[PDB]
C-alpha cells in the first residue's frame, strides 16, 4: 500500500520564506518546531551518497556522529535565515561531503534531498505532519536488523 | 572564486536523531 514521494524529480527553484513580522523561518512555537527537525532527520537518511560514506567508514568512527550533524547544521539555516532554497541546503550538504568525508557529489543526488527539507517547512506550517511520521514508522523496519535483529510477531 | 559559503567543519551539538526529535514531535 501506499508509494513513494519521489523516483529521481521533484522541483528545480523551490524555497521557503517567513513573514514580514519574523526574523528567521523558525516556529512561534517550540512544541510545533519538533515536527520541523524530525522531519529533516527523516530526509537525509534517503540521501545514498552520505548513507554508503558511514557504512565504509570514509568520514572515521566520527563518521557515525556526522550522519546526524548534516541534518543538524541544514536545520540551523531555518533558525537564523529569514528565507532558504533548496539551492542553500543543496550547498550544505555537499559541503558536508568534502570537509571530512573528501567525497564529491555532482552526481546532484543531494538536489532532490534539499527541496525535501523546503516542504517540510510547508507542512509544518499549518500544523500537519503526516509525512513526518510516515518517514519515522518506515525507518524501523531495518534498524530492527541492521542494529539489532528482532523475532516479529506483529499481527495487527 | 567566490564566498567562503556557510559550509561547517564538524559538530555533534546541533546534530539531530531519528528518536531525539520525535520524542518531541509524536
Amino acid at each position: 500500500s501506499g508509494s513513494h514521494m519521489s523516483t529521481q524529480y521533484i522541483d528545480e527553484t523551490a524555497f521557503v520564506q517567513a513573514e514580514q513580522g519574523k526574523t528567521n523561518l523558525m516556529f512561534s512555537d517550540e512544541k510545533q518546531q519538533a515536527r520541523f527537525e524530525l522531519g529533516v532527520s527523516m530526509v537525509i537518511y534517503k540521501w545514498d551518497a552520505l548513507d554508503v560514506a558511514v557504512e565504509n567508514s570514509w568520514g572515521g568512527p566520527d563518521s557515525a556522529e556526522k550522519r546526524d550533524w548534516i541534518t543538524g547544521i541544514v536545520v540551523d539555516l531555518f533558525k537564523n535565515e529569514k528565507v532558504v532554497d533548496a539551492a542553500l541546503i543543496e550547498e550544505t550538504l555537499l559541503y558536508a561531503m568534502i570537509d571530512e568525508f573528501e567525497t564529491n557529489v555532482e552526481d546532484d543526488s543531494a538536489l532532490p534531498i534539499a527541496v525535501e527539507v523546503i516542504n517540510i517547512y510547508n507542512d509544518c506550517f499549518n500544523l500537519n505532519y503526516n509525512k513526518v511520521e510516515k518517514l519515522y514508522l518506515e525507518w524501523q523496519e531495518k534498524q530492527r536488523t541492521k542494529k539489532s535483529k528482532r523475532v516479529v510477531h506483529i499481527e495487527g | 572564486s567566490g564566498s567562503q559559503h556557510m559550509r561547517p567543519r564538524f559538530n555533534r551539538e546541533n546534530k539531530v536523531s531519528p528518536a531525539d526529535a520525535a520524542k518531541k514531535a509524536l
